[PDB]
DNA sequence: TGTAGGTTTCCATGTTGAGTCA
DNA sequence: TTGACTCAACATCCTTTGCTACAA
């Protein structure tokens, strides 16, 4: 998960983004930020007591620390069981204008249910929430997760994320396939160019979060050279570059073992294999390379002298599919595309692409295979 | 001579050179933003070059019944807008502006998108179209995403879905149009191509200064009823009165000791902010310098001490001693003083921090009369259709912006009563009251 | 204000529509 | 349909009361 844009701390050097991470010299600060969060302490006491640190250290970093650590804690509503009804039954007694009368009213209320409701009036809001347990965490893990979140916040604005492979090739392309990501496989240096969130009209959130999942997967590796082309600017947007590699100062935590188990792919596999025995199927054929441009289909379907490369697509736009068909127009195989309903529905070049909603209708696939018997 | 006008995802394109366009190679034709149609067409229709327009793709306008018994100034507004069908109407909050817009779209009989800031105004416009027009308008934004006939939308949803909806709705309506000249909403208005445009507001004047772009975006003010003047068939006679509070002699020590830091900081480094419109240079220094942000936050806390001073509470008690049979709405600057008042005088608060159901429920019981006095933190400036009152107290100036006085001192829409407004300010400090 | 300049605004607090999870 | 939670966009943020009075 990422942090808010007004806490993204970074610089530009000659049209090149440089994220300001946290070195070891700052651990001290982090220590206090964990030592301030005690069990049974309210958020108001916390922020009020860290105004002194913001005058000393970088305020954006202090906010980042406190924001994350509050995201980790376990909060209590409050000790009184009626958090809101207090004001329900207490404000009905008009505007009080004398201190003796106000104490009379508070005693009548403390009789009506019985509680110390002179301090528990306004609960059920941010500042008054208490802590049930202090979350266990060390300072180094905290700075690692801050750095990872800063990097993800930066990449959230990117136009393309080019990832350079080191040893593992098939694993990351399988991840990209069952994360719906939009990729182009090029083999000039053997790289993958993933379309960034800035290519979506209004879908950016799920796609950026899935791209971040693939990112945290990439960080556990031998080396990870990435050259993310970013799009920054609130008034006007300029394009920048963000290079980074071998930065082994990030978090090696939970990987979300099951985010997407490719139910669509296995459904299509067991549907195609057990409905007709005239057309062949290949699990993952070797990618077809054409002039340094790698095309990775999902299945090959060949029956004699008619072989087709079918590929299913997750997140998609009009520009993406147009460009993919233009590139694959030189693959010497009739390319079949399967679109999910996740943008403005299109039907251009119907002789190459078919759409579905939840699962793949094997009937449509066979009708299209009979259109080119 | 022969030239073709076309639209694409928020842009207009043609062949002949019209004033306001620019050559483009990706489009192979002179392209500009769509909002220039209502002008460039008039540039070609006058040149007698028989241009065909293929941009108007209005959805089928459903037949609507007119059941609006409009007043006379409303008809004058309708005439003043109908001259060129491109303008802005300024009428104080609660002068039946929604009815005026509905009568205008009834006369137009052409598809329309009404863009409103809040979900509250979505519901108000939907209910008033169901009442005064007998039609269920498409509700895009918020819960639903229905797009039929005459449609209403949020500014946010109209910006995120702008190129998807630009070639539709030949007429546009902007309730509370002072929210349109923002960063993204200006772009939103520019991507649309509606030749007919109407903006609605109560206070059009922005302390921001970007309020010049109106003729470029929707047109000029064609009719504004004199603000806070016609009080016979409007709300009762405005009775603004100020109360000056002697600031606490204990609080004054810290106040002066706290503004001395800012004064000595600005005097020692130059960069005088006195009569300087650019307060942004000081925050640009504050983002990197330590004492810069230190002295600036000290200034901010000093202004906080000034506006939320406890001495003013005393005069509040005084006023509540005097008025015990009138509906009182007390305003404040920040949540801090709002909840301080709520704890001292047993009054329900309404801020953004309070939830939706609780907010609506306190409004319900305020209308019923069970709650006589209520306290809110500026959250009632909008067109939420909050029940009016008679006495309206102001404890947070919130600057000299026309919104927090005109659009706030216009939630009193009753008659046959006193209906006075009080501004409780401390004389020692800023007290920068509206001019 | 204009015959030059490269660039993410954003010291605070307030509001709210929109869009993500379990 | 809810209810969390966030988060981007949009807002304010500015110079000091004093010799002409009305109350609209
Ligand atoms: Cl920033
Ligand atoms: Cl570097
Ligand atoms: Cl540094
Ligand atoms: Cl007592
Ligand atoms: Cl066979
Ligand atoms: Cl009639
Ligand atoms: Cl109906
Ligand atoms: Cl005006
Ligand atoms: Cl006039
Ligand atoms: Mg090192
Ligand atoms: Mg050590
Ligand atoms: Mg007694
Ligand atoms: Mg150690
Ligand atoms: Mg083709
Ligand atoms: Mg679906
Ligand atoms: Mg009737
Ligand atoms: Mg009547
Ligand atoms: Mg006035
Ligand atoms: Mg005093
Ligand atoms: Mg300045
Ligand atoms: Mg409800
Ligand atoms: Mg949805
Ligand atoms: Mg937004
Ligand atoms: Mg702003």
């Amino acid at each position: 998960m990422g942090l808010p844009w007004e806490l993204a701390r970074f610089s530009i050097v000659k049209d090149e983004v440089l994220p300001h991470f946290a070195t070891n010299e700052d651990l001290d600060l982090a220590n206090e930020i964990i030592s301030l969060f005690k069990a049974g302490k309210k958020l108001g006491e916390i922020d009020e007591e860290i105004e002194y640190l913001e005058k000393i250290y970088d305020h954006k970093l202090v906010r980042a620390f406190v924001k994350l650590l509050t995201r980790l804690c376990e909060f209590e509503l409050d000790s009184p069981i009626p958090p809101i009804q207090i004001r329900r039954e207490l404000f009905k007694y008009g505007p009080v204008l004398d201190e003796k009368e106000r104490e009379d009213i508070i005693q009548k209320v403390s009789k009506k249910l019985g509680a110390d409701i002179m301090r528990f009036v306004f609960s059920d809001l941010d500042e008054e929430k208490k802590i049930i347990k202090a979350p266990t965490i060390s300072a180094e893990d905290l700075i690692r997760w801050y750095n990872l979140s800063l990097l993800q916040t930066l990449l959230f604005k990117a136009y393309k994320l080019t990832v350079y492979v080191s040893s593992n090739w098939k694993e990351i392309i399988r991840r990209a396939k069952w994360l719906g990501l939009m990729y182009f496989a090029y083999d000039k240096p053997l790289r993958f160019e993933f379309l960034g969130p800035a290519t979506l009209v209004k879908l950016t959130e799920k796609y950026g979060r899935n791209l971040a999942v693939l990112l945290q997967f990439i960080i556990s590796s031998q080396n990870w050279k990435i050259e993310a082309e970013l799009v920054l600017g609130k008034k006007f947007k300029r394009v920048y570059k963000l290079k980074l590699a071998n930065f082994k100062e990030l978090k090696e935590l939970v990987i979300d073992e099951k985010r997407f188990d490719s139910s669509v792919e296995e459904k299509f596999y067991k549907d195609f294999t057990n409905v007709i025995k005239g057309w062949k199927i290949i699990r993952e054929p070797e990618p077809l390379v054409v002039d340094n441009r790698v095309f990775i289909p999902d299945f090959l379907v060949e029956k004699g002298n008619l072989k087709v490369y079918v590929e299913i697509v997750g997140f998609w736009t009009k520009e993406y599919i147009k460009e993919k068909l233009d590139k694959l127009k030189k693959v010497k195989y009739p390319i079949l595309i399967l679109l999910n309903e996740e943008l403005g529905k299109e039907k251009f070049n119907g002789m190459n692409v078919i759409t579905y909603k939840r699962k793949i209708d094997i009937s449509l696939v066979y009708k299209w295979l009979r259109e080119l018997e | 001579g022969s030239v073709y006008l076309r639209y694409f995802k928020g842009l207009i394109l043609s062949d002949a050179y019209a004033p306001g366009l620019k050559w483009s190679d990706e489009l192979k034709a002179y392209s500009a933003l769509a909002f220039k149609y209502r002008d460039v067409r008039k540039y070609f229709l006058e040149k007698e070059i028989e241009v065909e327009e293929n941009v108007i793709d209005s959805l089928p306008f459903p037949l609507i019944k007119d059941k609006i018994e409009l007043r006379d100034y409303q008809a004058e507004a309708v005439k003043a807008w109908l001259k060129e069908k491109r303008g802005i109407i300024v009428l104080p909050t609660g002068a039946g502006k929604t009815q005026v817009a509905l009568k205008i779209v009834s006369i137009m009989k052409v598809a329309t998108l009404i863009v409103v800031p809040t979900i509250d105004l979505i519901t108000q416009w939907k209910e008033r179209i169901n009442k005064y027009l007998d039609f269920d308008p498409g509700i895009i934004g918020g819960g639903e995403d229905s797009l039929k006939g005459i449609t209403v939308i949020t500014y946010d949803s109209a910006y995120t879905r702008a190129e998807e909806l630009g070639n539709k709705f030949p007429l546009l309506i902007f309730d509370e149009v002072h929210h349109l000249p923002s960063e993204g909403y200006s772009i939103m208005a520019q991507l649309f191509a509606s030749p007919y445009r109407l903006g609605l507001t109560a206070t059009p004047e922005r302390d921001d200064g970007k309020h010049e772009l109106y003729p470029i975006l929707v047109g000029p003010i064609v009719y504004r009823k004199s603000v806070e003047e016609l009080a016979g068939k409007y709300i009762a006679k405005y009775k603004i009165k100020k109360l000056y509070v002697s600031l606490t002699n204990e609080e004054k020590k810290r106040y002066d000791g706290l503004r001395k830091k800012l004064k000595d900081f600005l005097s020692s480094r130059g960069l005088k902010l006195q009569n300087l419109d650019d307060f942004h240079r000081l925050v640009k220094l504050a983002a990197k310098d330590k004492e810069a942000r230190e002295a600036l936050l000290a200034w901010h806390e000093s202004l906080n001490i000034a506006v939320n001073s406890q001495s003013k509470i005393e005069k509040l008690r005084e006023i509540l001693q005097e008025y015990k049979n009138e509906k009182i709405i007390v305003f404040t600057r920040d949540t801090q003083m709002a909840y301080r008042i709520s704890k001292t005088f047993l009054i329900p608060v309404v801020t953004y921090k309070t939830d939706k159901d609780e907010r609506e429920e306190i409004l319900q019981k305020f209308r019923d009369g069970e709650y006589r006095v209520i306290v809110a933190s500026t959250v009632f400036d909008e067109g939420v259709d909050v029940p009016d009152a008679t006495l309206a107290i102001v404890m947070g100036g919130y600057g000299t912006k026309r919104q927090f006085l005109q659009r706030l001192g216009r939630i009193l829409r009753k008659k046959d009563k006193e209906a006075l407004l009080i501004e409780i300010v401390t004389k020692g400090t800023a007290d920068y009251r509206l001019s």
